[PDB]
């Protein structure tokens, strides 16, 4: 009927907020059919999603860390023996070119050795920006409009560790967990649908961000 | 002499986020006092009797017009059930208080839901179809778990029942949600002899104790 | 520390094994807790509430009349008007109480039983039942002179409409169980416009040192 | 023969007696023949079977934390490496629709991935409801009778994590632990068939409480 | 220690487990955190600004002529102006606000609301509007004399260009609200040549006992 | 204690993992270190010349 009492202040936190760990990119690692490339090269992208680039751009600035999990299985759900490299590029390093080029042994580049049949790998990628905080905004010029390179976090390239074509395609989806964030400047929620992956570009037809009733004096739509 | 219902006596509620902003009303013996239901005559027939609170009380004197007009309600009822019968009647009522009394409906071996006159009686009441399973699927001889009185006509012929608010939450509304039901139940029959009056009267007397109301429409 | 055996039980799934999981919402917070009335913490207080006795479950007899122990003018004297088990496990009178419905939620229970007489006659009607008891060893008493030789109380219905008759100990196991005798010691004797008919309802509970052992899923459902 | 000794007060708590892990639920995750959907939504339900329904109906309000189990296999019990996704779904969250609808990837829906070949997931679900207890029995109208939605635990979606049909049935069963119990108001227990699964609804042939014997003096069955 | 036995639980990757992770750069120092001003800890801080309701939400209004509440000179009297419920949830005029958009990422809130209304005519308008607040229990009145005998407000022009008002209370759950309504306590008084139009804007926030329960993803975008 | 969850993370071989090795020759005592000149311990000592 009515709620008598007060929910409390620990879910209305901005660390709770931005927390529990939320499926950022769905890896493809293609090694049969017309795609035998073996490999793949994911950019660690905190806003490939609506719902999540949504949530982030209630904030100007935000330092975090990001926790990765990594739920990797075949087409028909099986997980069997089969080794995985996940390699952490750090970003202004080279990235692999082929499924056994010489960035795969470079030893800056962070490595993940696990099986199929293991339990996820996990693993905490620190506070990356050479600025004090990440901008979801950036208004001006490198020297694109409004492309600030310092948001970077690096490149996760995946790889069976395999001599010749195994024919079995992995699906990897990449969990992420945001941990000991701090936001500034509040701004308002998008109300226009997005157009492209990094601008605030809407279409000109505007949707109204209240939904449209008969008359000023009725209370029913 | 009084049952206390749980051992617990009715208050009023304890200070609520949404009761700070406003204070709930608290009425006095213009809302609190006695209010006398019609009598219920007890023949040899009789399965029993239920009322709902606060539905019994809901369209009548000023309390009724609290709890129409007002969103939210708490309460506790002092209730008393009275016997008119001479030394030369026998039978033995139970009196029983059934928080959230849900009544069940009785599928023919297809009626599965009771109508709205079975749920919300009103004023007057509702007899029993089966008392025995006290019309919601559960034992009488088990009832005595609930708070109760016997009325055996040869020993006493009142009961008192104080019953505090029972509920989940600290409001709710009077008009749709009954937090407990009032049930009397004879169990041993009324027998007499021929001259006798052939119906023992039953009148129940209820007080609201404690009453609160909170957003007067 | 971090050499580790893994010991038998490892991955084994004990469905009373009451251990930690973690929360799947951290951070949500429950309605707090008001105050409710009529809380219970414990079987045996509700084992110890009076509740009627279905003493009446003979053929043919439906409804609440089941509940009722008739009593009427008898022709022939020392009759012997109803008896019964105190054996709150097996079917019977007992069935329709509360103490009779808990304990068959387990296996084994031991404690002293109350059983209360309520005399539902008018306040005109006077006379006299022989209320005994027959303890687990002996068979029902065949006359009113052998129930008067053991445990017995010559109950009044002008003085007391109710009376407690307490059974010393009763068992179950894995049923070893008294009977309870009601005679007509008197006459049922009333004055002219009078019912010659009453009835006894019969109550029975549990006292303070009843118990209850190994949990076991009842029958009844 | 006899138990002379009092068998203690510790199974008698209501915290030993609504305690152990019960099957709740049988959930088929269905992937093959004409029913290849690949995925299963179920609802929450303490009261799905009888008995613990009529167990937890010996209350009115009961407040507790539930421990759910998912105990998973085939049909021929056999327990490959298959992954699988265990989304709670919280009271007032959109159900997903299909094998890859959006709603398997809301990162405020909390999920479990793990392998048929792992040991069984475990996860703790707070206390829920609005109220401060849950309602067996609500007395009213929602504004059908006696349907208070206070008592929405949620409901666990289920799946396969794969891209098409693997053509297997994985047989998922739900066992939940109540911890913490505290329970309100006692009640009698049911005497009566359950006719429907929310109503108190019983049959027009009212069966007695107590079985039948010959005669009120009678002591053989 | 060295003995050990796995329970269930081990090896699922649970979503909103806040477990710990090897950092995958160990050693690397973040850039140091500068004082940035603006931090922002709580959604709440957000939920107490005020910000414009749009009101005028109806049918072919477009732009910011949405967010503006028309008042002229009235040939009738005691006409209704504008209404709106106080419902930050669901769709309507709070869609607008923030207060409104937060609570889109919860399933239950509760508190008090804050309205404010500025009127934006000339400095030499003047006039009287009632604004009246019905709680969740009644209908919009029909007239102002209903009105004025409810929780209301007489608001003067020439006086205050501002007035706050203050729902109490409303909830919500897995809606039970109130409606304010504006009436035209007097007509629309000017001196010659001064506009006889002008416009409310109504603002929306919370107080500072409003809360959010169970986090739950926006169906917005 | 004895109660064990394994997390995610499990059997994972991360090259950056500064964790504890059992020494392949227990009880081996290597050569004593003798004084030698000219020890750096930074790169930043490299940078400045």
């Amino acid at each position: 009927r009515c709620v008598m009492n007060r929910n409390g202040v620990n879910e209305a936190s901005v660390e709770h907020f931005y927390s529990r760990a939320g499926l950022v990119g769905v890896v493809e690692v293609k090694d049969s059919g017309t795609s035998q490339d073996g490999y793949t090269v994911w950019p660690i992208d905190v806003m490939g999603f609506v719902q999540q680039r949504r949530k982030l751009e209630l904030s100007t600035y935000m330092r975090f860390d990001a926790e990765f999990t990594f739920v990797s299985n075949l087409n028909d759900s099986t997980t069997p023996g089969m080794l995985l490299q996940y390699m952490y590029v750090p970003p202004g390093a080279p990235k692999p070119d082929g499924r056994k080029s010489y960035q795969w042994q470079t030893a800056t580049n962070p490595s993940i050795f696990a099986k199929l049949s293991d339990p996820p790998p996990q693993v905490s990628v620190p506070f990356m920006s050479p600025a004090s905080a990440y901008q979801w905004f950036y208004d001006g010029y490198p020297t694109q409009y409004g492309q600030c390179p310092n948001n970077m976090m690096g490149h996760f390239a995946i790889r069976t560790v395999s001599e010749s074509t195994t024919g079995k395609n992995v699906h990897v989806r990449v969990y992420m967990r945001i941990k000991h964030v701090r936001a500034w400047v509040p701004r308002p929620f998008r109300s226009q649908a997005y157009m492209v992956k990094n601008y605030p570009t809407y279409s000109q037809t505007i949707s109204n961000t209240a939904a449209d009733r008969a008359s000023i004096t009725t209370t029913d739509y | 002499n009084i049952v206390l219902s749980y051992g617990e006596w009715p208050g009023y509620c304890p200070s609520t986020d949404a009761t700070a902003v406003d204070k709930p009303t608290r009425p006095d013996v213009s809302v609190n006092r006695f209010y006398t239901l019609s009598t219920k005559s007890w023949k040899t027939e009789s399965t029993g009797w239920y009322w709902k609170f606060p539905d019994v009380l809901n369209d009548t004197g000023v309390f009724g017009q609290n709890a129409q007009f007002h969103y939210l309600y708490r309460s506790g009822f002092c209730m008393h059930v009275q016997c008119n019968a001479s030394k030369f009647h026998q039978g033995a009522l139970l009196v029983v208080v059934i928080p959230e009394f849900v009544v069940a409906a009785s599928s023919p071996a297809q009626g599965l839901y009771p109508d709205f006159a079975h749920t919300n009686p009103g004023k007057e009441g509702q007899v029993f179809r089966d008392p025995y399973v006290l019309d919601a699927g559960i034992p009488l001889s088990q009832a005595l778990v609930f708070p109760h009185q016997w009325i055996n006509l040869r020993t006493n012929n009142c009961a008192t029942i104080i019953m505090p608010y029972v509920n989940a939450l600290p409001f709710d509304s009077a008009l749709n949600h009954s937090n407990f039901g009032l049930a009397v139940i004879p169990i041993s029959p009324l027998k007499y002899c021929n001259g006798a009056t052939t119906e023992v009267p039953i009148t129940l007397t209820i007080a609201p104790l404690n009453s609160e109301f909170s957003g007067l429409r | 520390g971090l050499p580790t055996e893994l010991k038998p039980g490892t991955n084994q799934f004990l469905t009373t094994d009451d251990g930690t999981s973690p929360p799947i919402l951290p951070g949500f917070e429950p309605t707090p807790l008001i105050h409710i009335p009529g809380e219970f913490t414990s079987l045996l207080d509700l084992c110890r509430i009076e509740t009627i006795l279905e003493v009446n479950n003979t053929t043919g007899t439906t409804g609440v009349n089941r509940l009722l122990i008739p009593v009427r003018a008898q022709n022939n004297v020392d009759q012997l008007c109803a008896s019964f088990q105190v054996d709150p496990g097996r079917n019977g009178p007992w069935q329709s109480t509360m103490v009779g419905q808990i304990c068959r939620y387990y296996t084994q229970w031991s404690g002293s039983l109350k059983v209360t007489f309520m005399f539902t006659g008018s306040f005109m009607a006077t006379g006299k039942m022989l209320i005994a008891y027959t303890p687990p060893g002996s068979a029902q008493p065949t006359t009113r002179e052998a129930a008067m030789l053991g445990t017995h109380i010559v109950w009044d219905f002008g003085l007391q409409s109710s009376v407690t008759l307490v059974i010393p100990w009763i068992s179950n196991t894995h049923y070893a169980t008294g009977i309870v005798t009601i005679w007509y010691q008197t006459n049922f004797v009333v004055p002219p416009d009078t019912p010659s008919e009453a009835n006894i309802i019969a109550l029975g509970a549990a006292q303070e040192n009843f118990t209850l052992k190994l949990c076991k899923d009842t029958d009844e459902i």
